[PDB]
């Protein structure tokens, strides 16, 4: 069935499972054309499959050029979604795929189930909540190499960095979702609180700074408050 | 012009033969239907009337052979069976002819609604739905489930109607994965028409005695068999012109012939409105589209 509050705790068994994010497949500016009407024009995007558990993030850049010629874009791109994810798990060696996949909107369910007839024991599960993996384009080095990338192209990247090491992957989790809740909430903010004392640097194979653990509970401090604030800003309270 | 003649009535019963009903008292003097048209296929089922639980009846065709209806006080229902001896059985309909003991089956010479609710049923057909063998006639109940409600317990009661399953190999193409499930014009036609049933016809025949098990018996698993094959039409972007035209025909006198206070448990919300206004077809079903409108615009 589905992922909510209620069994939030399975993500962190021993079970291998991903969580599949769309939200960045299929990206676009929109922009006025001499006559004055409205085009699009599409970016680079990605698909963004995570295994909560260990921290590691597939990333598969989606080059604009797989868009050329086909209409109905934002429908293909669930599909073209599903038919990367399936190539993923086809590639993996049979005690390394996963058991489920969650997708973070419903509409994935139906082209990845499609995709993964021939894989019949692997559950497909929507989920009750509104995580918020598509803040993964705020993550400067994520953005960077996504926009920069000339041709499709897989990426990976501990969104963990080395949490793993001194914390649990629950812990972990938590720490991510509430990094990139305050990110899509108001990105600059967000940012200027993890950057703010440059003697804090992030690692050539890191997407976050290497906070000491008390300076990781400052950090979530200040993001809290930042979710708290702006949805006070955002409801006058 | 043929008939089915009945030993007795000794239980309270309602009969139904094709769209036509009527009761018959527990004892009353009733020894039958006749002037049954030849030619069709035919139902003619039951209901008691202490055990509304459980409609149950017989498919049959009169040139197959002669057929009655006793009663069995053991196992407790109307049990048609088979008259080896041809002599014996006119001379006992026709006995029962004389002294008028038979209700006379109203073919309206205006009305073609059986005809156009059979037109692709066939008893050759029927038996491969409804397995066994040594009678010539077919039993069907509101109970008995279908192969595919059994895959999701009595493999020989079951109505083995033909798989249609949208999310399966079978319906899907590696590598057409998105094409074939947005358009099952390669499950309908070739997965379906030239590999399956060989023709429209056989696909038609189907779907007509899977509404008419629905319809006579409640019959769930014919219900969702009946609308998985409209669906897979619906659902076709291609699809030749005479087949559709003649599905408009075919659901016209389904949904013309279903009972005003029925419609909303035997029909679909979701693909109905998805057959008729989303669908590749929603604009080839005018007869269809018309009376559903004028009918039962409040699924809609
Ligand atoms: C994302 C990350 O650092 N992954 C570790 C990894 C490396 C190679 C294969 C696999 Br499966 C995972
Ligand atoms: C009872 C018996 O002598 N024969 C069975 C039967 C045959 C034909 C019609 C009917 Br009604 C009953
Ligand atoms: C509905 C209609 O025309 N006649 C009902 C009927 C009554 C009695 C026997 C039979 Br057969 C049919
Ligand atoms: C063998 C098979 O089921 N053919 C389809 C079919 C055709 C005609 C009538 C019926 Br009932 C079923």
């Amino acid at each position: 069935g589905a992922m909510n509050s209620s069994n939030y705790a399975e993500l962190f068994n021993n079970d291998i499972k991903l969580f599949v994010d769309d939200t960045n497949v299929y990206r676009v500016t929109v922009h006025k054309t001499f006559e004055g009407n409205v085009a699009t024009k599409a970016i680079n995007g990605c698909i963004f499959t995570l295994n909560p558990k260990t921290g590691h993030l597939f990333l598969k850049i989606i080059h604009t050029s797989v868009w050329a010629g086909q209409k109905r874009l934002s429908q293909l791109a669930k599909w073209k979604t599903a038919e990367e994810v399936s190539a993923l798990v086809r590639s993996l060696p049979k005690e390394e795929q996963p058991k489920q996949i969650i997708v973070t909107r419903k509409a994935m369910l139906d082209p990845l189930e499609v995709h993964m007839l021939d894989f019949p024991n692997i559950a497909i599960r929507p989920t009750e909540l509104r995580l918020p993996f598509s803040a993964a384009m705020s993550i400067d080095k994520l953005s960077d190499v996504v926009m920069k990338a000339t041709e499709p192209q897989m990426v990976l990247f501990n969104i963990y960095d080395d949490w793993l090491d001194r914390i649990s992957s629950y812990t972990a989790f938590s720490r991510l979702t509430l990094l990139l809740r305050a990110l899509k909430t108001n990105e600059e903010s967000a940012k200027m609180i993890l950057l703010s004392d440059p003697t804090i640097t992030i690692k050539s194979y890191h997407l976050w700074p290497s906070f000491t653990d008390e300076q990781w509970i400052t950090i979530e401090s200040q993001m809290r408050d930042l979710i708290l604030t702006e949805y006070g800003r955002k409801y006058n309270v | 012009m043929n008939t089915v003649p009945f030993t007795s009535a000794p239980i309270e019963v309602t009969i139904g033969i094709d769209q036509y009903s009527f009761n018959v008292k527990e004892n009353q003097p009733f020894h039958g239907i006749k002037d049954i048209p030849i030619g069709h296929v035919h139902v003619i089922h039951f209901q008691h009337a202490d055990n509304s639980s459980m409609r149950y009846g017989y498919w049959f065709d009169c040139r197959m052979g002669n057929f009655y209806i006793q009663y069995d006080p053991k196992d407790g229902l109307y049990k048609m069976m088979e008259e080896r001896d041809g002599a014996k059985f006119e001379n006992i309909v026709h006995n029962f002819k004389e002294r008028q003991m038979m209700v006379s089956y109203p073919k309206i010479d205006e009305d073609d609604t059986w005809y156009n609710l059979t037109e692709f049923v066939q008893m050759d057909k029927i038996r491969k739905i409804v397995r066994k063998d040594e009678n010539q006639f077919s039993y069907v109940d509101s109970s008995m489930t279908t192969v595919q409600e059994n895959e999701l317990s009595d493999p020989a009661h079951s109505l083995n109607y033909t798989v249609i399953n949208f999310k399966s190999r079978e319906a899907i193409r590696p590598g057409h994965e998105m094409e074939d499930f947005l358009d099952k014009s390669y499950y309908l036609n070739t997965v379906m028409l030239q590999g399956i049933f060989k023709n429209s016809s056989n696909y038609f025949g189907e779907l007509q005695f899977a509404f008419l098990n629905a319809m006579f018996f409640g019959n769930y698993g014919s219900s969702l068999q009946w609308h998985a094959m409209i669906e897979l039409i619906c659902s076709s972007a291609t699809v030749p012109k005479h087949m559709l035209d003649k599905l408009d025909e075919i659901l016209y006198y389904q949904i013309k012939t279903l009972p005003e206070q029925y419609s909303d448990i035997l029909l679909n919300e979701r693909v109905w409105n998805i057959c008729l206004y989303s669908s590749f077809q929603k604009n080839s079903l005018h007869n269809t589209e018309k009376i559903m409108e004028n009918k039962y615009p409040e699924l809609l």
